[PDB]
């Protein structure tokens, strides 16, 4: 599987975002479950990046995330209690 | 889209009707019910406190007219005109306008703010709850102190202006003094032109103070309202003075 | 005396603030009104028989309709009320002595000697003896409220209205105002109205409480009774719970 | 007792020192060009929103000058003098002063009130912690809108004043278009009757707006202070315009 | 972040507000400051935040002296904190989108597309997903304040300061803000400071409390310890009791 990984910060946000889009452009086969365990914690823009990816393909195509850091979930659960919390 | 303007025009005119009604209610000479010590006091803020500003302005206007008159008159070769023109300019057009605009102007703005503050603060509401009709305590002496004060300040303004005019026109610039005083008498008179200057100032005093009271008092208690009202009084006071100045001068000297 | 307001309806700014309010203000008792902010609390007090005109309904003092009946009676009747409006008003151009003295001149014709003594007594009743010659603008906030209250009780009125006295303050002051109310309701045989957002204080002071919101009475009772009738609105309101008939704006997509 | 005045004067003058320091920082360093693309928006509230007042006053002033000039000039040379006096008066003394004071009123109090609120609400202060220097983000485009706007308004005021003068002086009162227009050309020089009107306008635009910003950005965060600031911006820029007008005209035409 | 405040002293003109204040803002904990009205509570936060110049005081961020920081260090440091001011501090000239988005432009260079997504996420976290593109001046009271908070947490700061969050009068709002503080505190691992009034609401939230009056610390402790060591000033202050060290003018003849 092709995933974006590592530290996402404001300094490289644009590039990590485009890398994910390149993967989506080539994503002719799915579901693909994106493993986020290799993601540095505490940065909400990472979520903004993940959501914009969802907004291009996964929201209709059936793509998901796995091994999501507990912290990312705590941020989501501030209010999005309707999230698709399933693997 | 377009109707926005239409609603704005309609509401502003409705407000005028209210202002007219308020003026009628306040003007009846009812305040005699209480003491007038309050009037004398109120005059302190609308009149006495503004003498410095009007005096300094009058001196600069006088000196400016002196220099501009002179640099034109030296091309006529007829210097007797400094007397005639400094006097007519100040008595007919500038004292009644410059004084009115500096007056409300400063007094105009301050008065608006003060009454409006009393509305915002609930002080006025309390008075009605007690039983003392606020128009006879808060508004009455303010409207009248403004009426007496502006006309009196108009005279001082012109007086300073004439003196400032002579100070440069005759005393620094070499004009024979006798022609200055003679030029004033030839042909502007105390019994006509001075009188018209005063009449215009009575009219302006009423327009300016009437608006300032209305803008402060007659408004639902919106927190941003005081600053807006202060700006609005200056703008309406100013246009009303100039619009009326035109129609009155057009008759008095037409 | 007893005050009754019936079938009150009032529209301001093209919106209805009140819709058929029915109140019974019990004599010698403390009546309180609670509710969400921005829903007419000041307005409802003003409509008690102040300067606002209702569109429908009646205001009765001693059972008599105050509307029309008559000019002289109403002028005199007005001497029976005292109020603290919001933050409390003091006249800035008058000394403390004059602010308390002021309403006396609306109904009486007294010698300078007696007007001065009444001011001295009324200022001591709220702990302000000796501050007579200071201008009110130089007072600390705790004193501004006490001066205004001295004015309110200056004429020996029967009804004292406190418009949101507990809304925002210092815990020391809350202690003092509570005590003044307890002291004065007894000392002067008063009927009082407390209108306030700070539910925990109102609940231990009033003898009877109305809960008013959205132009309607949504429950009434002694504080013990209100707790017994958990209409979702009243129950959330009186408990501070964030759950109940309130809104948030979201929908995921 | 007496020392009270002493203290008042000492503090007001300290404040002018502060104002000078503020002006230096705002004009001296403005590297953030990317954010100055918005001053065109800011201009909406200084320039665009003020044409109605300047235009109406310009027309009344032109018509008044026409009528007063005429009733004096029928005894001296209206055929030649309405042209010369209407245009020199408007270019040299009135467009630079009447527009300057109407502007000080309408734009000046509104602007100071706006900065005042930005400070009073603490909104402005919250920007310091975001790293956005409020002088470069809030003050800069306001001071610049003032500099450009008043001069353009000054020209319009005169343009309307010429229409006003001609409308009565030539078209209703019986004077030749020929000599009105040629008279103006014979006596009005671009260099420097038009040019000096513009120079005085720039000086007033800077001085007047500078004061409005300075007072709005007040030290004391008390609600009473907004109304005080509004009254003062009108009074101080008003006297400063008259004071500087005197010196500049004294040089320009002396 | 641990913040040290040592030997703080500050005058406003000639008046002393603070005199050798010593604070320990504990990492990951909620600390709070309580005290009488007008004693500089906001001044103290402004000094902690580095927006005022302390007089001979020492302020350390993670052990670093703020007075010694370079322009770049200071600028970067600004992205570590956010604050909610007493009035809400919203910008009236911008819609909600910009009010929350705004600070992002002080530290980052992002595509419009990612900026928009962060705004959407932050508004959702506080129940404001549906206010997008409305001007802030059209919001109701509770919504108005929530937007301002959304700005403060927009950059994922380490420290959030709340200046008078419990001074809101509406019991419904008190419910919501209490929950948001607890919710956000956990979701973002925040260190927070609550500076307020009306004791029934800070004593149940903070982990540690300072009581400050007249430029001095009057006692410190957990809610339990403050009661245990409640020096009479503190005791009456926290109780809201009368007969504390509170004076009024009094003498008679
Ligand atoms: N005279 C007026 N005319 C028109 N609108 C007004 C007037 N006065 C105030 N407003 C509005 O009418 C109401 C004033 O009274 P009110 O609702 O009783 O205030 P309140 O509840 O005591 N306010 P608050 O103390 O903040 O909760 C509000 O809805 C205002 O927006
Ligand atoms: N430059 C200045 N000159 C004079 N006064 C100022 C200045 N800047 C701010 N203020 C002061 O700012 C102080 C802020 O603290 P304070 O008065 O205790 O308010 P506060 O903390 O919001 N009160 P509270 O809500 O009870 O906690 C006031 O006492 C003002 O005098």
């Amino acid at each position: 599987e092709l995933v974006v990984s590592g530290k996402i910060d404001f300094e490289n946000a644009e590039q990590q975002y485009q890398a994910g889009l390149a993967i989506i452009k080539k994503q002719t086969s799915f579901p693909l479950i994106v493993d986020l365990k290799q993601l540095e914690h505490g940065n909400t823009l990472a979520l903004a990046v993940l959501v914009q990816w969802l907004r291009q393909t996964p929201q209709k195509s059936g793509l998901h995330f796995k091994n999501v850091p507990e912290k990312m979930l705590k941020i989501i659960q501030a209010c999005h209690l309707q999230e698709d919390l399933h693997l | 889209t377009i109707a926005w303007l239409g609603r704005l025009v309609i509401e502003r005119i409705r407000g005028i009707g209210v202002a007219a009604l308020m003026l009628l209610q306040i003007i009846f000479s009812l305040p005699s019910a209480g003491g007038f010590g309050r009037f004398v006091y109120q005059m302190h803020r609308v009149g006495v406190m503004s003498l410095l500003i009007i005096t300094v302005s009058g001196l600069f206007i006088g000196l400016v007219l002196g220099l501009q008159g002179y640099s034109i008159l030296v091309n006529v070769g007829s210097e007797s005109m400094l007397g005639t023109m400094v006097s007519l300019t100040l008595l007919r057009e500038l004292a009644p306008v410059v004084a009115a605009l500096l007056f409300a102007g400063r007094a105009g703005s301050a008065l608006t703010a003060e009454i409006g503050s009393m509305k915002q603060s609930e002080q006025l509401a309390s008075m009605e709850m007690i039983g003392v009709d606020p128009l006879k305590q808060i508004v009455s002496p303010r409207l009248w102190a403004g009426i007496v004060s502006l006309p009196m300040l108009t005279v001082i303004f012109a007086a300073i202006g004439i003196v400032g005019g002579k100070l440069v026109g005759v005393d620094f610039l070499g004009v024979d003094e006798g022609s200055f005083w003679s030029g004033m008498q030839n042909n502007v008179q105390f019994g006509h032109d001075v009188v018209n200057g005063i009449i215009k100032s009575i009219v302006f005093a009423l327009l300016c103070t009437w608006i300032a009271v209305f803008q402060g008092y007659a408004c639902d208690p919106t927190p941003e309202g005081i600053a807006t009202a202060m700006t609005r009084t200056v703008v309406y006071s100013s246009l009303c003075v100039l619009g009326f100045d035109f129609v009155l001068t057009a008759v008095m000297f037409g | 005396s007893l005050i009754e307001v019936k079938n009150l309806s009032f529209n301001r700014g093209e919106r209805v603030i009140y819709d058929n309010i029915s109140l019974n203000i019990r004599r010698g008792q403390i009546t309180a009104i609670m509710g969400p902010s921005g829903t007419g609390k000041t307005t409802l007090l003003r409509l008690i028989g102040g300067q606002l005109v209702p569109d429908q309904g009646e205001v009765l003092l001693d059972g008599k309709d105050i509307a029309q009946m008559s000019r002289q009676e109403l002028f005199a009747a007005r001497a029976r009320m005292g109020m603290l409006f919001q933050s409390g008003a003091l006249f800035t151009d008058m000394s403390v002595y004059e602010n308390v003295a002021f309403p006396i001149r609306a109904h009486t014709k007294l010698s300078e000697n007696l007007i001065a003594e009444l001011v001295a007594l009324k200022l001591e009743s709220v702990g302000l003896r000796g501050t007579e010659q200071l201008m009110p603008t130089e007072l600390s906030g705790g004193m501004n409220r006490r001066v205004a209250l001295a004015r309110a009780i200056a004429l020996d009125p029967d009804l004292i209205m406190y418009d949101e006295p507990f809304a925002g303050q210092d815990p020391i002051v809350k202690g003092v105002l509570t005590r003044l109310i307890r002291s004065l309701r007894e000392a002067l045989d008063l009927t009082t109205i407390i209108v306030s957002h700070d539910v925990p204080e109102t609940l231990s002071i009033a003898d009877y409480i109305y809960v008013v919101a959205e132009g309607k009475i949504q429950g009434e009772g002694t504080p013990e009774e209100l707790q017994a009738y958990a209409s979702p609105f009243v129950k959330q309101f009186l408990t501070g719970s964030a759950e109940g008939p309130v809104e948030y704006q979201f929908s995921h997509q």
